[PDB]
């Protein structure tokens, strides 16, 4: 026996940091009645198989700490002081607060007339570290009272992949898993430091690697990750579209495409009208005037049936095939090679041993992160990436795909439940002004004509009306649409989005602000800008584990309290080990976990949090009344709570739905009270509710499918590592995306070494096949409204291929590739007293803004103070030794850093002139440790994007210079 | 007895192990400062059993070569440690039978600590300013004699750390150094015959730390 373990209880936990999803086994004193007395990792779980990093391995230290909030704290405006409160105090008068503002702000109807029943008073922020039931419940909420700024992290990392992933494939997920990577022969990893990002994925990697596959790191510097690759390429910062159109140059160059999943499965055999043209860097339908594109001028040549026309001879000259061809053919090597600071020995090797994987037995694998695809072109970084996976065959087969690697814990999660300005739960867009009525809603997704096409998305109004019977079982969905809040149509999208709520708050336009599990304080770019903006809120509630930048920004450096008016509430919550809930990590599986010890203290539970919070709220209408009550008092929080407490499992069965009568849909009857087996059994007439579409099949009659924990596999799913019956993944259980473009049009594998699907005895086999129907009888791209995988993807904003434009402005002048320097559809200074690229990105050791990991000694210790990573060349330059301070400044502000010179770092030739980058952790705060040093977002711009509203962390100018 | 296997051909210098160790005895932090290496403790401690050093090495053209060594008693076969104690004191420093574990107890307070780590070649024990204990690497001898793996082998996300019997160790030893030396053909292991702790190293190990081999 282990004495530290005996008389311990042991239950399940899944990481609370990034989105690999480790699994964790937590001991807790006195048989589950005292603290945590051990954290480590599930030996049985198939992602990590007990391996933790850093991180995971440090949550003990997380948990059973000292510094951890234990109490609501208040502070009164102008206060120099936190007075302890209690949580009736807190929740009462936050309610108070609430009813407050949106009592004085609350509009019916637009000035335009048009209803919209909403507040512009109040904004939240966060939180992709809540639970799935938490940010669902945490959402509805926040839609109930009217809110729409409704923002989280998703919208920097996450937001650019969705519609990239969602124009190439139909969804914008994560295409493959974990596991899933040890099936590649060829993995490029761009964009991502996944050895220190995620670094249990290192485990797969490296198993493909053992069974023969190449690994190649394509980054500015060399990093953890670039050591156990084997081959590292450095790239100039934003040279990323260079490199990926000289790669589909040689793609078609070569003849390494394979060409019957090309012919079959893409759109390269569909005809694109003759209004398309490309001509100087400009798409056709240009409007200078108003910087935009007329993008009806990109559409496909329609049949006698309004089918887009195609030619499976690709001989057509308008086939998307020649197109491509004739749009890549400027990226040859030597232009390649000049931009990116690439070698042409280097681009060649890269180029040959990933376009190998163009042959049907061989599969390659792109992973990207968060990497620079903030600009305003990120979306077509991404879109490159889904047309070089479309060329070579890999996606919807084992160790292929595009595995966009998620950040957090459950950014999936939370963007699943809609904590985006622009989407409800279930990716159903938030109504705009013009959309007056449920049918006017639903009379905006697009049809087909083509029999062969499954357009999944027609389905909507039965997502849209069960949602809105999860909200208002008792309402009509066409007059429970009239409850919930809608944004202007006349506005840029980005009105509503994480810069604008920056921007809105230093004009003082918002009242209250919910920083939810978030240090915008820390995490927002500019942040001498923002943490003076946010004295100009009334009222700022912080929801957190521990005091931060964010809580106590009313005495940061250089703020008097005395002058600072804003009323601050600061809720501590508990850690992931102190509750139950699921989370949904980067390769869509939402998994279980497990209360071990008791919160600590006095915290709560987000769920109990907010749920409290809103009760106290429905209280006040209930007395006082106030304005359009309907949303609140309405709102089904019956079917949130078990035992006066918030209830994950019954959230979660909500969210799954269940039939609010007895019911006879697709051949079945089901009765009043059961669970929906799966969202093919919903309906749009009010006999059926659900959360979240998305959730349909997660919690059925059999049982939470989440909490599965279920390692049998066939053969075919062991070979590859499906685990299917560990926990549950969107959509129904289909662990790899896109599975029918992985055999032909009988059912035969194209690898049937690593089969995903196969046809057998009348039955698909292995993976739950991403759509219904015999070999060869629907295209294999379900979500897409023409059925094919988008090579030429005319929804895009910049247009439907991929170009280079200079996300840089400062030091580039030319673009080698035509006339047009910057996006033509997108005011930086850069005053030469600052000449250096500055840049922003992670170490193993620490966690986000470090709010969490600066309180984990073990993690202070590895990584105690904020340092700055420069090149041999500028360090002789400035003469700064190894180890000296530094004063890094920007137009934004100043800090001061150690010094960490190395040959990681290498200067940028960009038209001529060398170009120093000098790179920053953004992991520090004033808060905590001593010494630990301040946010790098003292100097990053708030200068971000009309397209994305992402600022700009990954390039901004920058001087060094030694300290004495 | 038992014996770890450390390639280090896969490790990404994670530093889950330095934290695990930690966490499994309960260790505390050292204060630490960023004196310009990500290194950090930047040696063994009375209170640091296991430090990843961090070691750059020019190469030809782009990148570096980036050496990791997560450091640890070797749990030698025969240990001068144990003989320079024994001098002092038996029972300062024993040898678990089973295991093959070399383990330091309280009785290391009353021998002369600073020869007892002159004796050791890996430069491994460090004593306790206060107290005068020696302390090191225990291999977890109390989770392996309970069939559980060491803190720091279980939470490896790579496979450079393994951990099982002597025989089964060696021939993992011996089939990896052949699949290893294909990618980095100057691949050794260190002192393979005379201590429980078998790393392999990409190159001469002196470049990843002065004492990683005798
Ligand atoms: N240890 C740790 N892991 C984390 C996090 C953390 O804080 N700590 N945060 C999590 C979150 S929220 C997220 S969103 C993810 C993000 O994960 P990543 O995207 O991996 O994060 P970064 O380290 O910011 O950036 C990745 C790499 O992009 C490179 N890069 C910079 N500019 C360019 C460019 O123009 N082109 C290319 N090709 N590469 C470029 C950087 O040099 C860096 O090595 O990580 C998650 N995982
Ligand atoms: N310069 C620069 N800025 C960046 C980035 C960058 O690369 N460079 N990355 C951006 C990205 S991708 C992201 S994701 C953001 C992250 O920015 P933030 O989300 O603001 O970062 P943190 O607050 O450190 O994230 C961890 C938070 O989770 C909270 N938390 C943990 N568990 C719980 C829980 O159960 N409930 C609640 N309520 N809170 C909990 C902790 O209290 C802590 O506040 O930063 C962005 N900002
Ligand atoms: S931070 Fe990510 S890789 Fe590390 S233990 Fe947690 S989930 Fe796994
Ligand atoms: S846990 Fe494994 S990969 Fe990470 S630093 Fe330690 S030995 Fe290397
Ligand atoms: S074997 Fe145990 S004591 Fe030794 S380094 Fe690993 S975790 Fe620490
Ligand atoms: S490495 Fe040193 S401390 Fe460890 S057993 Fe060998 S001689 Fe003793
Ligand atoms: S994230
Ligand atoms: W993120």
């Amino acid at each position: 026996e282990l004495q530290k373990l005996q008389w311990a209880k042991q239950t399940t936990s899944i990481c609370c940091y990034c989105a690999v999803g480790c699994g964790l086994i937590v001991h807790t004193a006195k048989d589950g009645q005292g603290r945590a007395v051990n954290v480590e990792g599930d030996p049985d779980h198939p992602i990590n198989e007990g391996s933790l990093c850093p991180k995971g391995a440090s949550i003990f230290q997380l948990g059973e700490n000292d510094q951890r909030g234990t109490q609501p704290l208040y502070r009164a405006p102008f206060s120099d002081t936190w007075k302890p409160v209690t949580w009736d105090f807190a929740l009462t008068e936050i309610a108070k607060r609430i009813k407050k503002t949106r009592d004085a702000s609350f509009t019916e109807k637009n000035a335009a007339g048009d209803l919209v029943n909403r507040t512009e008073a109040i904004a939240s922020f966060g939180s992709a570290a809540m639970d799935n039931e938490e940010c669902w419940a945490y959402g509805n909420i926040l839609r109930s009272l009217g809110l729409v700024y409704i923002e989280h992290q998703a919208r920097i990392x996450h937001s650019p992949t969705v519609p990239a992933l969602a124009e190439s494939f139909g969804r914008g997920a994560m295409t493959n898993h974990w596991n899933d990577l040890a099936n590649s022969d060829c993995i490029l990893i761009m964009g991502s430091n996944a050895a220190e990002n995620h670094p249990i994925a290192f485990k797969w990697v490296l198993r493909a690697k053992d069974k023969g596959a190449t690994l190649i790191h394509v980054d500015p510097r060399f990093t953890r990750t670039s050591a156990r690759c084997d081959v590292y390429a450095p790239i100039r910062s934003g040279a990323d579209i260079p490199f990926l159109g000289g790669l589909i140059k040689y793609i078609l160059d070569n003849k390494l495409y394979f060409t019957d999943y090309v012919r079959e499965y893409t759109n390269a055999s569909l005809i694109v009208g003759e209004k398309f043209s490309f001509k100087d860097g400009l798409f056709s339908g240009y409007d200078a005037a108003n910087k935009k594109y007329d993008k009806s001028m990109w559409a496909f040549e329609l049949d006698a049936n309004g089918v887009p026309k195609r030619d499976p001879a690709l001989k057509h000259p308008r086939c998307v095939i020649n197109l491509l061809k004739k749009h890549y053919e400027r990226y040859n090597l030597d232009k390649v090679a000049a931009i990116t600071g690439t070698s042409k020995e280097q681009l060649q090797q890269v180029y040959k041993a990933y376009a190998a994987t163009g042959k049907p037995d061989k599969a390659g694998t792109i992973m990207y992160a968060m990497g620079w695809t903030q600009h305003s072109v990120g979306v077509q970084n991404i879109r490159a990436m889904a047309m070089i996976q479309l060329l070579l065959g890999n996606i919807g087969v084992a160790g292929g795909g595009v595995n966009a690697l998620r950040g957090e814990s459950n950014v999936q999660g939370s963007t699943d439940q809609g904590l985006l300005a622009h989407i409800w739960p279930g990716y159903n867009p938030v109504p705009n002004s013009k959309a007056a009525t449920l049918e006017l809603y639903n009379a905006a997704t697009p049809q087909s004509k083509d029999p062969m096409s499954v357009n999944w998305w027609q389905n909507r109004p039965k997502y849209v009306a069960s949602y809105l019977k999860a909200l208002y079982p008792d309402e009509e969905p066409a007059a429970a649409y009239d409850y919930l809040p809608r944004i202007d149509a006349g506005r840029k999208l980005t009105d509503y989005f994480w810069l604008n709520i920056f921007e809105k708050m230093d004009k003082g336009e918002f009242k209250g602000l919910f920083a939810w599990g978030m240090n915008p304080a820390c995490g927002g770019a500019n942040a001498n800008k923002n943490r003076k903006a946010m004295g100009k809120l009334e009222w700022l509630v912080n929801v957190n584990l521990f005091e931060n930048e964010t809580s106590s920004f009313w005495k940061g450096p250089g703020m008097n309290p005395a002058e600072i008016g804003t009323e601050v509430f600061f809720l501590p919550c508990c850690v992931s080990i102190e509750k139950e809930g699921s989370v949904a990590n980067s390769g869509r599986w939402m998994q279980w976990r497990y209360r071990g010890p008791k919160p600590y203290a006095e915290t709560k539970p987000d769920g109990d949090i907010m749920l409290d919070m809103f009760k106290k709220v429905r209280e006040l209408y209930a007395k006082e009344g106030g304005a359009y009550p309907a949303p609140i008092a309405k709102l089904n929080i019956a079917d949130w709570e078990e035992h006066n407490e918030f209830s994950p499992t019954k959230v979660a069965k909500l969210m799954n739905g269940y039939f609010l009568k007895d019911t006879e849909v697709g051949g079945k009857q089901f009765k009043k009270g059961q669970q929906v087996p799966s969202f093919a059994f919903l309906t749009a007439d009010g006999s059926t509710c659900s959360g979240n579409w998305l959730h349909a099949g997660s919690f059925t009659d059999a049982g939470n499918l989440m909490a599965r924990r279920d390692k049998t596999q066939t053969p075919e799913q062991a070979r590859i590592g499906l685990f299917p019956n560990w926990s549950f993944c969107w959509p129904v259980n289909r662990r790899i995306l896109y599975n029918r473009a992985s055999v032909d049009k009988t059912g035969k594998p194209w690898n049937p070494a690593k089969a995903v699907i196969e046809w057998k005895d009348g039955k698909w086999v292995g993976d739950v096949v991403d759509g219904g129907g015999d070999p060869g009888t629907k295209h294999p791209f379900i979500m897409q409204t023409h059925g094919f995988g988008a090579l030429y993807g005319p929804g895009r904003e910049e247009g439907p291929f991929p170009e280079h434009y200079e996300p840089l402005e400062c030091p580039v002048s030319k673009n080698p590739f035509s006339k047009q320097l910057h996006n033509p559809v997108a005011k930086a200074v850069c005053d030469p007293r600052y000449p250096f690229i500055g840049t922003t990105y992670r170490v193993t050791e620490h966690w986000q803004t470090g709010l969490m990991t600066r309180r984990c000694a073990w993690l202070v210790e590895a990584e105690p103070q904020i340092f700055c990573e420069i090149s041999k060349e500028l360090a002789k330059l400035r003469g700064i030794g190894n180890g000296d301070t530094v004063k890094v400044s920007s137009l934004r502000g100043a800090l001061e850093a150690v010094a960490i010179v190395t040959e990681r770092i290498r200067p940028f030739k960009i038209e001529g002139v060398d170009v120093h980058m000098v790179g920053l952790p953004w992991h520090y705060g004033w808060m905590v440790p001593k010494n630990g040093g301040d946010t790098a977002n003292l100097l990053t711009p708030s200068a971000g994007d009309p397209n994305t509203g992402i600022p700009e962390t990954k390039a901004f100018m920058v001087d060094v210079r030694k300290v004495w | 007895g038992k014996m770890f296997f450390v390639d280090l051909s896969r490790c990404t210098a994670c530093r889950g192990c330095q934290i695990a160790c930690k966490q499994w005895k309960n260790l505390p932090a050292e204060e630490t400062r960023n004196t310009g290496s990500h290194q950090n403790p930047p040696d063994l401690s009375y209170v640091t059993l296991k430090t990843v050093r961090f070691t750059e090495k020019s190469r030809k053209g782009p990148g570096i070569d980036w050496l990791f060594f997560p450091e640890q008693c070797r749990h030698c076969v025969e240990p001068p440690c144990k003989g320079q104690a024994d001098v002092d004191l038996e029972g300062a420093v024993v040898k678990d039978e089973t295991t093959g574990a070399v383990l330091f107890t309280e009785l290391t307070a009353k021998v002369d600590g600073e020869s007892v780590r002159s004796a050791c070649p890996y430069d491994i024990p460090r004593i306790d300013p206060v107290t005068k204990r020696l302390s090191k690497c225990d291999m977890c001898n109390d989770r392996v004699q309970n069939g559980l793996l060491p803190a720091c082998v279980k939470t490896c996300p790579t496979g450079t750390m393994n951990f099982g019997d002597e025989q089964e160790m060696l021939a993992l030893a011996e089939k990896r150094l052949a699949e290893v030396k294909k990618t980095y053909p100057g691949a050794v292991l260190g002192d393979p015959n005379d201590v429980r702790v078998v790393y392999l190293f990409t190159r001469d190990p002196k470049d990843f730390y002065e004492h990683a081999v005798a």
